[PDB]
RNA sequence: CCAGGGAACUCUAAGGAUACUGCCAGUGACAAACUGGAGGAAGGCGGGGACGACGUCAAGUCAUCAUGGCCCUUACGACCAGGGCUACACACGUGCUACAAUGGUAGGUACAGAGGGCAGCUACACAGCGAUGUGAUGCGAAUCUCAAAAAGCCUAUCGUAGUCCGGAUUGGAGUCUGCAACUCGACUCCAUGAAGUAGGAAUCGCUAGUAAUCGCGGAUCAGAAUGCCGCGGUGAAU
RNA sequence: UCGAUGCAACGCGAAGAACCUUACCUGGUCUUGACAUAUCUAGAAUCCUGCAGAGAUGCGGGAGUGCCUUCGGGAAUUAGAAU
């Protein structure tokens, strides 16, 4: 998957976005096209909408989804 | 299409490469890319003159390009005025100043490229292909040769169905490796399509 | 082929007995170009029967079993104007040994003994008295040869 | 290939040389053991913040003449199609038809 | 100290024949230790016993390249090349045995479109 | 002998027989034998109760068939109700590791089913 | 002061004559020189598809050999050195100097 | 390279020698030729490759390239992010791995060729079960290295079982490459252990260092071969 | 995505699709345009920056004033002005 020494990958334009959402504790969907980012424990409980190739599918982050990519939950094919 | 290039199959037995430089595998590519760029430019900027063989051997740093034309007077110009402006231009797209020298073609009728270019020029100027093909055969045999094969392919006569017409006179034994055959495949961009011109000049084993 | 008769190759005799008959039989057991693997199979099989039957020289014993397996009449396929006559003809001597060496190896490969060297040892012993699939195969060819015994074309 | 695709490779390679030195100094910094743990992750974060085309991984080396993305040879730098033409004319030094 | 150069498909063998007891040393090691193949052992010692003189000459062989049975053929050819040095009357016998001829057989090259030297990619 | 709740062949070697324990393979068997100190070549039949006990105690460290079947089931179940990509592949009985689905997936899709 | 010349070209008949005068110009100046030892040549082969579109079984096999030679000046002289820079050979063969 | 520093030999790579039905015996139109024999490393085309006649299939390629005509020009041109070319009720074509005892596994012990290496290979040491990680060394190479060749040989074991065969699938934990390994990478470790016990009609390759079998390289390539192009080892049957 | 379609298409173009390659789709964008010559307005190019954005891009601030000829100015160069 990824070397542990290199640390968990998080996109530059997503780490700031979730950081700003923590301050307001908003529940509005966060529109993102970056599904390569890993799910951190700081984003548990908030809702963000990942691109599926066509639209932005809403995903509600739970405690048992930390450690996965955002694209795990945005199916592309039918 | 089932005939090998008669120049490449002879490259070691009775012929010589028109490039004589050693470069390292890292540096080999950029020389060759630079080497090919010279050929394309020199074939367009010097189109008026009839040039057949351009040998490009580059020593350490420099580059001794050796064109073999049949009209040195118009390549060189008055007291070499035209060659010098080409000297400063070839160097601009190459490395350190590279000297260019011109070789003389005693018989501008035994070279396949020169014969092929003439046929290509004639087809450009609305000349019936039968007469252009036949004359080049006559000139080459009368100029001293042991075989000529000229082949014209395309919409000959501006027809809709292309066909290949070829007139051979002599021997031109393509399967003999020690044959010294001059080959050239040039084109003729007519108003009805490209016409391919292939010329074989057998000049003795 | 269609025109010539290519010369047959020379085969070096086996290193433990110096006979070209055993070395040719090793070629018939070998697969995948593994000469040594087949040699211990043949040597082990020959040693087993030699150690059991109390015979000092087993090259002559292998000749006895080989001559007891070699067929003399084979049934060829012939055509006369669209009719198929299964004419029985004689077997050239080079083909006799090849057929016998072939049948022994193929009959021993379907035995029930533990090891192949033991499987081959059983067939060599069984064919020595005149039993086994190898003997049965020779009879089957001879049965078909006697079955026609009427086309002498 | 298309004229745009050839030029797109040029601007994709322009950045590679423009951040060529920056990556080399950065690469040692993030791999340096003696560098502090917070030093190296900050530098590695910057590596992921550089322009995307700046990496030498998005480069697809291509034929100089025609721009063919397939059949490329490193020694010659030309696609398979144009290399055969130049070899058979004799324009490539040393190279000839092989048979053994 | 007659010298013979032996060659086989890819192995070159140099032999130094000399009158002695009959010991054979290959690459500084005894023949039996070097060659675990009984076939290779017999092939190496075949020319010596062909003309009824196995224990007459001491051998010092140094083989290189090739494989475990190609080296045996190389040694046999080299031993032939060395025996023909002391006496020219053995050459008829060795030629009749077929040991004077160097086998030109080599691994045929793989061909394009083919899977091997001759194997073809089956069609249907 | 009966080890870890299931009977294992007694005539086979100890290292081979322990592989019959669901959740214990060849190298786990080797590591078990080293801790106890029994030669792997020894058969299960010639095992004293004292050393048969020692093997049983050591097997408790590695997860046995009972617990592991749950955990594997829970791990697979965790994906199914999660709805992830690996989740939807597990429920649909299709390969989960990005394997060719056009040509060869018959070990994950069962026997080839004829189509009218 | 034992200088060693190293020659590398693609054409084999170009180095035999190139080394021949080097071993002659260094032996006609009252010096002893050993002959050019040929070192194993590098043979790079290539598989170029002839057709522009289809039928991968139609290809040419090109090869480019790289021959290498070298000579030793076991004992040099001032009249052997001064003959060596003026022997400016280029265009086909690369000449390397050890200078020691 | 190593016979006794040597200039022998092997090797390396340039130039040559030999082979020509040249000699003998026969057949054959007083022939071309053929059949055998000597000498020689080689015998009759010594083995292999490159070289593919006039034409055929309006065969393939307008997507390598060029090119006549036709068509689009705030778009059928252009840039970017994400997806996708990797989907799966299925059928077909090429292969790879197997179904085992001529074999699996664990210890020792040998024998190659060819090719690559600064867009790198890595001696050696240490940490690691391992992929690999850190330090450090030699090498633009006949110097240093990839790299140990594997099949083979000796000993033990398994004893015919869906198994100590087979290694698909799946669960867990990791290493590298790369901005980034979810879609959709390759490896490593542990666990699981699927079908498969030799395959219907039918059908294919191969005439000798060939088939069969065993490993080792390279191009493309940041990473990604069971494909391709090569290299040698053992080595048939007819 | 497209091509290859009986032998002679189907491990074929492709000597190697995570992005790129990519030619397809969803969306976000540009219009003499990523690229060539006709031109005239300023400037050596070039380097380091800030914010906003998924990115393409958009809006702003600092250092440098080439070189040969020299007061016509020239090989290159950034942003249009139109055919």
């Amino acid at each position: 998957p990824r070397s542990l020494k290199k640390g968990p990958f998080i996109d530059a334009h997503l780490f700031a976005k979730v950081e700003n959402a923590l301050e307001t504790n908003s529940r509005k969907p966060i529109k993102t096209w970056s599904r390569r980012s890993m799910i951190l424990p700081q984003m548990v409980g908030l809702t963000l909408s990942v691109h599926n190739g066509r639209t932005h599918v809403p995903v509600i982050v739970s405690e048992q989804m930390v450690g996965h990519k955002l694209g795990e939950f945005a199916p592309t094919r039918t | 299409g089932q005939k090998v290039h008669p120049i490449g199959i002879r490259l070691g037995v009775v012929k010589k490469h028109n490039a004589n430089w050693y470069a390292s595998p890292k540096q080999y590519s950029e020389y060759l890319i630079n080497d090919i760029q010279v050929r394309e430019y020199l074939r367009k900027k010097l189109d008026s003159a009839m040039i057949s063989n351009i040998m490009i051997e580059r020593p350490t740093g420099a580059a001794k390009i050796t064109i073999a034309t049949a009209r040195p007077g118009i390549v060189i110009g008055k007291k070499g005025e035209d060659i010098e402006r080409l000297q400063k231009e070839l160097t601009k797209m190459m490395g350190v100043p590279a000297q260019v020298n011109i070789e003389e073609i005693t018989s501008p009728d035994l070279d396949a490229r020169l014969v092929a270019d003439g046929i290509g020029s004639q087809l450009e100027r609305r000349v019936m292909f039968r007469r252009a093909m036949k004359r080049a055969v006559q000139n080459s045999m009368r100029s001293g040769a042991k075989g000529i094969k000229v082949e014209l392919s395309g919409r000959l006569g501006g027809a809709e169905i292309a066909r290949t017409e070829w007139y051979r006179e002599g021997r031109v034994p393509l399967h003999t490796l020690r044959a010294d055959i001059d080959y050239a495949s040039v084109r003729a961009e007519t108003t009805y399509g490209t016409i391919g011109v292939k010329v074989w000049i057998f000049r003795g084993e | 082929p269609r025109r010539r008769v290519v010369a047959t190759r020379e085969i070096l005799p086996d290193p433990k007995f110096g006979s070209q008959t055993i070395a040719k039989f090793i070629n018939h057991v070998m697969s995948h170009g593994k000469k040594s693997t087949a040699e211990r199979i043949v040597y082990g099989a020959l040693e087993t029967v030699a150690q059991k039957r109390n015979i000092e020289d087993p090259v002559a014993f292998f000749e006895d079993v080989l001559e007891n397996v070699r067929p003399m009449v084979e049934v060829k396929a012939r055509r006369v104007g669209g009719a198929t006559y299964q004419v029985p003809m004689e077997v050239r001597p080079s083909r006799r040994t090849a057929l016998a060496m072939r049948w022994l190896a193929e009959a021993a490969a379907k035995r029930s003994e533990k090891s192949m060297a033991l499987r081959l040892a059983g067939e060599l012993s069984d064919a020595s008295e005149g039993k086994g699939n190898a003997m049965k195969k020779r009879d089957e060819v001879h049965r078909m040869a006697d079955a026609n015994k009427a086309f002498s074309h | 290939a298309k004229k745009s695709m050839i030029n797109r490779e040029l601007k994709r390679e322009k950045e590679v040389a423009k951040y060529a030195d920056k990556r080399t100094k950065l690469k040692e910094t993030i791999s340096d053991m003696n560098a502090s743990d917070e030093v190296r992750m900050d530098a590695m974060l910057e590596l992921q913040a550089l322009p995307r085309n700046s990496s030498p991984v998005r480069l697809r080396n291509r034929c100089a003449i025609t721009g063919r993305p397939h059949g490329y040879f490193r020694k010659f730098g030309l696609s398979r199609n144009m290399l055969r033409e130049r070899v058979m004319q004799g324009d490539v030094p040393g190279v000839r038809k092989a048979s053994w | 100290r007659n010298y013979g150069t032996g060659r086989r498909k890819t192995s070159t063998a140099r032999v130094f024949l000399a009158k002695g007891t009959g010991s054979i040393v290959v690459n500084g090691k005894p023949l039996d230790e070097y060659f675990s193949r009984e076939t290779s052992r017999m092939v190496v010692r075949q020319p010596l016993e062909l003309l009824d003189s196995p224990t007459a000459y001491d051998l010092y062989i140094t083989v290189k390249g090739g494989g475990i049975s190609g080296q045996a053929g190389a040694i046999r050819h080299g031993i032939t090349r060395a025996l023909i040095e002391l006496d020219d009357t053995n050459k008829p016998a060795l030629k009749a045995a077929g040991f004077v001829t160097r086998d030109s057989r080599q691994v045929e090259r793989k061909k394009l479109g083919l899977r091997k030297a001759r194997k073809r990619p089956q069609f249907s | 002998a009966r080890i870890a709740g299931v009977n294992i062949p007694d005539n086979k070697h100890a290292v081979i027989s322990l592989t019959y324990i669901f959740g214990v393979g060849r190298t786990t068997a080797q590591k078990i034998l080293e801790a106890v100190g029994i030669a792997p070549t020894t058969k299960v039949s010639q095992l004293d109760d004292i050393q048969l006990d020692a093997i049983r105690a050591q097997v408790a460290n590695y997860m046995t068939e009972g617990d592991l079947r749950r955990e594997v089931s829970m791990n697979i179940k965790r994906l199914v109700d999660l709805g992830c990509y690996r989740g939807i592949r597990h429920r649909r009985n299709l390969p989960v590791r990005g394997q060719n689905t056009k040509n060869n997936a018959r070990t994950r899709k069962g026997p080839t089913r004829p189509l009218k | 002061q034992r200088i060693r010349i190293r020659l590398k070209s693609f054409d084999h008949r170009l180095i035999d004559q190139s080394a021949q005068e080097i071993v002659d110009t260094a032996k006609r100046t009252g010096a002893q020189v050993c002959g050019p030892v040929p070192l194993p040549t590098r043979i790079e082969r290539f598989n170029v598809l002839t057709s522009p579109h289809v039928n991968k079984d139609a290809r040419d096999q090109y090869e480019i050999r790289t021959h290498k030679r070298m000579v030793d000046i076991v004992q040099p002289t001032d009249k052997t050195v001064d003959a060596l820079m003026k022997l400016d050979l280029a265009a086909g063969v690369d000449v390397q100097i050890a200078l020691g």
